[PDB]
RNA sequence: GGAGGUUUGGCACCUCGAUGUCGGCUCGUCGCAUCCUGGGGCUGAAGAAGGUCCCAAGGGUUGGGCUGUUCGCCCAUUAAAGCGGCACGCGAGCUGGGUUCAGAACGUCGUGAGACAGUUCGGUCUCUAUCCGCUACGGGCGCAGGAGAAUUGAGGGGAGUUGCUCCUAGUACGAGAGGACCGGAGUGAACGGACCGCUGGUCUCCCUGCUGUCGUACCAACGGCACAUGCAGGGUAGCUAUGUCCGGAACGGAUAACCGCUGAAAGCAUCUAAGCGGGAAGCCAGCCCCAAGAUGAGUUCUCCCACUGAAGGUAAGACUCCCGGAAGACCACCGGGUUAAGAGGCCAGGCGUGCACGCAUAGCAAUGUGUUCAGCGGACUGGUGCUCAUCAGUCGAGGUCUUGACCA
RNA sequence: GUGUCCGAGUGUCAAUGCACUAAGGCGCGCGAGAGAACCCUCGUUAAGGAACUUUGCAAUCUCACCCCGUAACUUCGGAAGA
RNA sequence: CGAGAGCUAACUUCCGUAGCCGAGAGGGAAACAACCCAGACCAUCAGCUAAGGUCCCUAAAUGAUCGCUCAGUGGUUAAGGA
């Protein structure tokens, strides 16, 4: 469950390390790149939802200073995340992925294991670059 | 329409397929054909039924005879279901398929007197900023002199409890024929072992 | 309420044991289930958990293990019924001593020194 | 703050509010082994037996 | 609520809830009936019980677990050598109520129990 | 030219033996001059996105930074971030930031005491609800006999939101880029009900470990106090969300703007003047819940019958009391009450804890191992008559009359 | 509220502190049930962590002793238990 | 009614004038100090009338005759249109 206010651990080496949130989305992977919408109200990003975020600190040398407004995706809860077969995940530190608005990555390689969510909403393009999916 | 009467029994997990899914376990044992009700001879049409006998030492005479007209053991739960029209007594494997929905309707848990955060969900009020309706409490009431009303059906504290609830559209996951159980997907409200019934989809949409 | 006499346990039992499958008594040493997934497309395929086991819970068809490992750098960790068909088998790798049946403390540690004893 | 009532309360419905204050005569019944009286659950005051004798006096 | 729980406070905390136990266990075992309140004494009565079926066990463990509960030393030989022994051939169910009747003071309806 | 009364006002009518005032918070409900959603007309409407007007109040209308703010600005989203009323709704509901009591300081005015709706720090918001009103829960009585149980629904509520994706279909349209209506399938968000199998919360003495100091003669082993659990470590049943399942709907009817059929008054034309058909998230019905104190008191099935002198023993049948209950403040409801598994206990199983005491051995010892998947035990599932539901008591029908029909 | 004097022990760097306790003294002159809403003093709390709000107000968090190490600035003492 | 002041606003304020109210009961105007009728000495289970009325509430013609409006106009305005 992401919140605003949550900070959380870019996923990613596009050079920022901290992010905190900012909104919640609804939106998913579309032919049209990200799409808009699914309501404004939603409160809780889980594994495989959109977040816009401020970036708190980056690293120098980086593609993303800090401060900057960007559309995460999250990939590493601490809060549990429970499949279809009665399985629960939950990681020990939550960790979004900074990207662009076609759901493609803005760093080179994902860092550490992604949840599998994000192959059910068809992020492709960040799951191809992640050592472990679960 | 279809319908018989059973007992909630208990939660549990099933796995249909490689779902795992919550089921809920009803017995709907067979229930006695007691009453036979017509409109031309009761104004409207309709079928009385029972479940759970009662030791005979305990009915009332007049339920003997009630009973006693249809050759049917008393049973401490006689119930009727409308439009229903079955012949010989009502056995739960025949009334249903499974994957159908059905309806099931119990008494919700009586959780006695509740206060309106618990009730209606309420907002409580700051527990620190500076109160004494801590929490809890439900704050104004009304307007003021312009109707001096504070308007019927107002949402208080009161008795959360006890009602009767219709859930719609569950669904039978599986049906074991000589045990006279019955799987529902999902929850069905109640204490457990409490009466509960099981109908055919009030609403069949497409 | 009605009144039925009736054993609600083994009423509950009965279809709760078609839907129990037991495997390798342990509690709390190193272990590797090896699972399948199928999220993949269509297609079938295997993969890998081991980690320590810091806890046990349930009965029948609800019993489930939760399993602790650290893969890339992050801790992960994973509750599996015994049940869940998408749990092909388990073995031990190793067993451990242990004072206490749920070793939460293991969060709290997350060295190379806050192991198992063998 | 400091709710107070209004107008004086009328002797009728201050009666009204009484009508329920009516005492409940408890169900007396004979002790079979004795003279008096006993509540029933209870061993007899005057002779102490509930079956036997149960209480001293 | 209590939808399920079991029990009674007697208006009391945890530490006196369990002295009262005890000591009035320790009361009717060192002296086989004892009054008191109607409440009070359907509390006692499966405390005590669970209490001698312990010492029913002969050994020093159940003379142990039974020293925890009873920590006057005469009684502990009582109901251990004396009293559980006794009761043998019980199946359980070594008490009983009957009620005394309405004290005066509070308007409590007082009960005997005994073994 | 009107309308509305939400602004700044005017006026001075009730209130100075008191009508608490700005902002927030909490609850809301209403209007519609409609922010979204639905149905339309025209469009400088190809398509898509729009503009603008009409009908439409069912529901819905986001979270943050700045300031006491309302407001406004901005962040970032949205189907959309509606406008107002209800003492600028709501202090016997809450704050107390603003402003408006005493301290003090600054600027400005005054020779001075002092001052400004200029500023700045600080500054007591009163346990007990009679009535009406509102949510719950009983008692009495009524319903032309006395009773157990099932019911019809007069009539009352709750619910009512929508995005996105896909198919149709890269079709209609379009030079092109872009790109549909209608119909069909799916998937979330927020909200609601229920539920506790799952994921977790908590479970104040269910198990364990820890210290100090007392105490059980001492050692061992335990208890007490360290909180109203000494601290920590886990935790079953219950209760619960962040946790699960379900939901909004379709079909129907009459309708608003609107669109038409037949068609005159005027041998044309015209949706109307007679007549008829089509058309909304709205009205009625449909879903879920209440309900015959619907004194208009309803129906059906069954039982006891016709007793003796308004009364009294009584039948059918309730209650008192006892024991309890996923029922509850009390009441009430549900179960058992000896032709009895109702609860307690006891036994077996479950689950929680995690290897008890003691003894053996190892080792200077701290401690380690075995016996020991041990020991212990709240609420869980069953059995079992070991304990208590003993004895009893109390109440409870003889059914008015009139008219009409059917029977000897 | 009320001036002066005496005020033991165990442990803890020390102490008249803190915890248990000797002597001595007392359970505070309504009780008993029950385990609703609400209210007061409290314990734990998923995930998030100040989003709350006039203001982090309140409640956490920090906690004693020992060793190491400590800035801008300075009136050379200090800031410093940084 | 006649003026001023006001916005040809006000249950506004200030004068002239008549009447009511103050000090006034009774019938009408659903209700209503001011409007319309009518100034209560007392008693009656008597009669004619005022204003206002005559479908039921609710006393009294579902009165009569020539029309007018098919809008519930009646039972809330205007410029303007038909
Ligand atoms: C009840 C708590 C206090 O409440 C108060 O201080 C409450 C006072 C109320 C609110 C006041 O009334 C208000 O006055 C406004 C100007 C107008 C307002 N409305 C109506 C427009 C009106 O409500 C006070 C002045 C009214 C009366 C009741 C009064 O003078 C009260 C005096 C005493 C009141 C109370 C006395 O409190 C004193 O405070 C000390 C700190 C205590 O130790 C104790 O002193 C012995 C206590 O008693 C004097
Ligand atoms: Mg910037
Ligand atoms: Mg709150
Ligand atoms: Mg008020
Ligand atoms: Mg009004
Ligand atoms: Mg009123
Ligand atoms: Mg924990
Ligand atoms: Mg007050
Ligand atoms: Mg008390
Ligand atoms: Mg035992
Ligand atoms: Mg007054
Ligand atoms: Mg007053
Ligand atoms: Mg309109
Ligand atoms: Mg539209
Ligand atoms: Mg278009
Ligand atoms: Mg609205
Ligand atoms: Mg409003
Ligand atoms: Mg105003
Ligand atoms: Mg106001
Ligand atoms: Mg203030
Ligand atoms: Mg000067
Ligand atoms: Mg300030
Ligand atoms: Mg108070
Ligand atoms: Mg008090
Ligand atoms: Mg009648
Ligand atoms: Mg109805
Ligand atoms: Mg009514
Ligand atoms: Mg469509
Ligand atoms: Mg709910
Ligand atoms: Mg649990
Ligand atoms: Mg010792
Ligand atoms: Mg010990
Ligand atoms: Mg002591
Ligand atoms: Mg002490
Ligand atoms: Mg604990
Ligand atoms: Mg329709
Ligand atoms: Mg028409
Ligand atoms: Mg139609
Ligand atoms: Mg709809
Ligand atoms: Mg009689
Ligand atoms: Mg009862
Ligand atoms: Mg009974
Ligand atoms: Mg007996
Ligand atoms: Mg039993
Ligand atoms: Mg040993
Ligand atoms: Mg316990
Ligand atoms: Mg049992
Ligand atoms: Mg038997
Ligand atoms: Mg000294
Ligand atoms: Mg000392
Ligand atoms: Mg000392
Ligand atoms: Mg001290
Ligand atoms: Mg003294
Ligand atoms: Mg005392
Ligand atoms: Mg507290
Ligand atoms: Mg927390
Ligand atoms: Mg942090
Ligand atoms: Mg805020
Ligand atoms: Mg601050
Ligand atoms: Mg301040
Ligand atoms: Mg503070
Ligand atoms: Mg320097
Ligand atoms: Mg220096
Ligand atoms: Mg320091
Ligand atoms: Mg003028
Ligand atoms: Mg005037
Ligand atoms: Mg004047
Ligand atoms: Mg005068
Ligand atoms: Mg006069
Ligand atoms: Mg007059
Ligand atoms: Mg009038
Ligand atoms: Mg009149
Ligand atoms: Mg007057
Ligand atoms: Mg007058
Ligand atoms: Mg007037
Ligand atoms: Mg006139
Ligand atoms: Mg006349
Ligand atoms: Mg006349
Ligand atoms: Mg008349
Ligand atoms: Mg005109």
């Amino acid at each position: 469950m992401i919140m605003p206010q949550s900070r959380l651990d870019v996923a990613d080496n596009s050079g920022a390390r901290e992010i905190m949130c900012i909104r919640v989305l609804n939106s998913g992977i579309g032919g049209k790149g990200l799409t808009t919408g699914g309501g404004g109200n939603k409160r809780y990003a889980h594994v495989g939802d959109i977040i816009v975020a401020s970036v708190k600190d980056a690293a120098p040398r980086g593609a993303v200073k800090a401060g900057d407004v960007v559309k995460a995706v999250v990939v590493r809860t601490s809060h549990a995340i429970k499949r279809a077969d009665g399985s629960t995940i939950r990681f020990d530190r939550n960790a979004a992925v900074i990207i662009n608005n076609q759901g493609e990555p803005r760093g080179t390689r994902v860092f550490g294991p992604v949840a599998r969510e994000l192959r059910d909403r068809r992020f492709m393009k960040i799951v191809s670059l992640a050592p472990e999916v679960l | 329409m279809k319908g018989i009467l059973g007992t909630k029994i208990g939660m549990t997990q099933i796995w249909k397929n490689d779902r795992a899914i919550p089921v809920t376990v009803v017995l709907a044992g067979p229930c006695p054909i007691v009453q036979r009700k017509t409109a031309q001879t009761d104004g409207y049409e309709a079928v009385q039924i029972g479940y759970a006998p009662k030791a005979e030492r305990k009915v009332n005479k007049p339920m003997q005879g009630h009973f006693a007209k249809a050759g049917v053991a008393p049973t401490r739960i006689l119930r009727e279901f409308r439009g229903f029209a079955p012949d010989g007594d009502s056995v739960n494997v025949d009334i249903f398929a499974e994957g159908e929905k059905i309806d099931a309707t119990g008494t919700s848990k009586g959780k006695g007197t509740q206060g309106v955060m618990k009730r209606w969900n309420f907002a409580g009020g700051p527990a620190s900023h500076g109160s004494k309706k801590w929490h809890r409490r439900p704050g104004s009431i009304g307007q003021r002199k312009t109707p001096g009303r504070v308007y019927k059906g107002k949402r208080m504290a009161g008795h959360m409890g006890m009602e009767r609830v219709t859930v719609q559209n569950l669904e039978v996951v599986e049906i074991r024929a000589g045990e006279n159980l019955i799987l529902v997907k999902g929850a069905i409200p109640g204490a457990n072992g409490g009466l509960v019934v099981l109908r055919s989809a009030a609403k069949a949409s497409a | 309420q009605t009144h039925i006499k009736i054993n609600r346990g083994e009423l509950l039992r009965g279809i709760e044991q078609d839907h129990t499958r037991q495997l390798p008594d342990f509690r709390p040493g190193d272990t590797v289930r090896v699972d399948t997934k199928v999220r993949e497309g269509n297609r079938t395929r295997s993969q890998a958990f081991e980690g320590v086991v810091i806890a046990i819970n349930g009965s029948g068809s609800r019993k489930s293990f939760t399993v602790r490992k650290i893969s890339f750098g992050e801790g992960v960790e994973r509750v599996f019924p015994f049940a869940s068909p998408l749990v092909n088998q388990v073995t031990i790798v190793e067993r451990g001593k242990v004072r206490r049946a749920k070793l939460y403390y293991l969060r709290e540690l997350r060295g190379k020194a806050a192991r198992i004893k063998s | 703050k400091h709710p107070v009532p209004k107008k004086k309360t009328s002797k009728s419905k201050r009666d009204m509010r009484r009508s329920h204050h009516a005492l409940t005569a408890p169900n007396l019944t004979e002790c079979p082994q004795c003279h008096g009286k006993k509540l029933s659950h209870h061993i007899c005051p005057n002779c102490g037996y509930y079956d036997g004798r149960q209480v001293l006096a | 609520m209590r939808h399920g729980k079991a029990g009674r406070k007697l208006n009391r905390n945890s530490s006196a809830r369990v002295a009262l136990a005890r000591a009035q266990a320790t009361a009717l075992l060192r002296e086989g009936r004892i009054q008191t309140t109607l409440t009070k004494a359907k509390e006692l009565r499966p405390f005590v019980e669970q209490l001698i079926t312990t010492a029913k066990g002969g050994d020093l463990h159940s003379r142990r677990l039974v020293a925890q509960d009873i920590h006057d030393k005469d009684v502990v030989r009582k109901v251990m050598d004396e009293v559980a022994p006794k009761y043998a051939e019980r199946p359980g169910g070594y008490t009983r109520i009957l009620r005394v009747g309405t004290r005066r003071g509070d308007g409590v309806t007082m009960a005997l129990i005994e073994l």
